[PDB]
């Protein structure tokens, strides 16, 4: 995240860290996450294509750091992968980018509520806020484009809903973005979303509750003008995730 | 009653 504030998972606690092991001894993180349900975590498709070896992914809930340990996080293996199909990327967008990755602890069971740990809400079909909502990033990921390494401490940042109208515009995306997409941006373009953000949650008020409005999904740049962050529009999806969650 | 009932989606505190 390019600006925005340092965190701690109690302000985020449905935040989910998603890591890969390389039995060379290390792990390495992959994307954020999402914890839908007890035993069900959202993230982005494009996360994990490269890799689909769900064996090797750990998937750790209650974090507030990166490569260090906080204290309550709760660590569960991924018992199913579900990848869309129909998932398509080009050059910058990623469709369908939505996954679900099926989580179980060593002793067999799935997440607990805690004060680090708790669901977000879902949207009802086809149910979004109206442009101009300010909504709220959060991850690891990097603070410049520059930057070759993450941050070791969770940020977030609250970024503006923009029209489709006005992302799609030729000096913006055109239509690489779809309506299965939305677009995030700070008004002076001073805040953004960023690599290794993939697959975080753009939460928004929607009908009183703080819903998962977006996955972070990919971007020219970060904090770029005329470059807003783009998000998989979850309330399109519904039907998917109900198909299995 | 079981933990699971104790989760309120997008509530923080
Ligand atoms: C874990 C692997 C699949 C690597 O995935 C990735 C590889 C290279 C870039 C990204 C990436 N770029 C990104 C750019 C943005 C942005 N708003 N500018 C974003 F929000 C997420 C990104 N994720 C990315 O998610």
């Amino acid at each position: 995240i390019i600006g925005g504030e340092f965190t701690t998972i109690e302000n985020q606690p449905w935040f989910a860290a998603i890591y890969r092991r390389h039995r060379g001894g290390s792990v390495t993180y992959v994307c954020g996450g999402s914890l839908m349900s007890p035993c069900w975590v959202i993230s982005a498709t494009h996360c994990f294509i490269d890799y689909p070896k769900k064996e090797d992914y750990i998937v750790y809930l209650g974090r507030s750091r990166l490569n260090s340990n906080t204290q309550g996080e709760m660590k569960f293996e991924v018992e199913n992968l579900i990848l869309h199909k129909d998932y398509s990327a080009d050059t910058l967008a990623h469709h369908n980018d939505i996954a679900l990755l099926k989580i179980r602890s060593k002793e067999g069971r799935c997440a607990q509520p805690s004060r680090t740990i708790q669901t977000i809400c879902l949207p009802s079909m086809y149910n979004d806020p109206q442009f101009g909502t300010s909504c709220e990033i959060t991850g690891f990921g990097k603070e410049a484009s520059t930057d070759y390494l993450y941050p070791e401490q969770l940020k977030m940042t609250v970024v503006k809903l923009i029209s489709h109208r006005e992302c799609q515009q030729p000096h913006y995306y055109g239509s690489e973005v779809t309506t299965k997409m939305l677009c995030a941006a700070d008004p002076q373009w001073k805040t953004d979303s960023c690599q290794g953000d993939s697959g975080g949650p753009l939460v928004c008020s929607l009908q009183g509750r703080m819903t998962l409005t977006g996955i972070v999904s990919w971007g020219r740049g970060c904090a770029l003008k005329d470059k807003p962050g783009v998000y998989t529009r979850v309330s399109h999806f519904l039907p998917w995730i109900r198909s299995h969650t | 009653p079981p933990e699971e009932l104790k989760f309120q989606c997008g509530q923080k505190t």
